[PDB]
């Protein structure tokens, strides 16, 4: 989830 | 390079994931109350994966919250319904309330 999340918000 | 949004998708996966920690709530329940069937090992074993979801949900729903403030900060890149942006609101609150309330029946 974290990886999906993170390459479409761009967590920081 | 449009990118299709994951959100929806983690979404489902944490509701999954609470659906499974309420039927191990319940388990527990059902063995805390009755030390006929309850085993320590089993209680233990129940307990511990009761544990592995709260666990995946309080993290996931972390970042579901952030991605909330990302597109908050940046709406014209996101171009989100207000109404749904609502929902992911409403969804982020109640899951963590219905996790809380599954904790504070079980650390006491």
């Amino acid at each position: 989830a974290h990886g999906m999340l993170k390459l479409y918000y761009g967590l920081s | 390079g449009a990118m299709e949004d994951p959100f929806f998708v983690v979404k489902g996966e944490v509701q999954k994931a609470v659906n499974t920690a309420q039927g191990l709530f319940q388990r527990w329940t059902e063995l805390l109350q009755d030390p006929s069937t309850a085993t320590r090992e089993e209680i233990d074993w129940t307990t511990n994966e009761l544990r592995n979801n709260l666990r995946s949900i309080e993290w996931d729903l972390e970042d579901l919250d952030e991605t909330i403030s990302i597109v908050e900060a940046n709406p014209r890149k996101f171009n989100l319904d207000a109404t749904e942006l609502s929902i992911r609101k409403a969804f982020i609150t109640s899951t963590r309330q219905v996790v809380r309330d599954m904790k504070d029946q079980m650390s006491t």
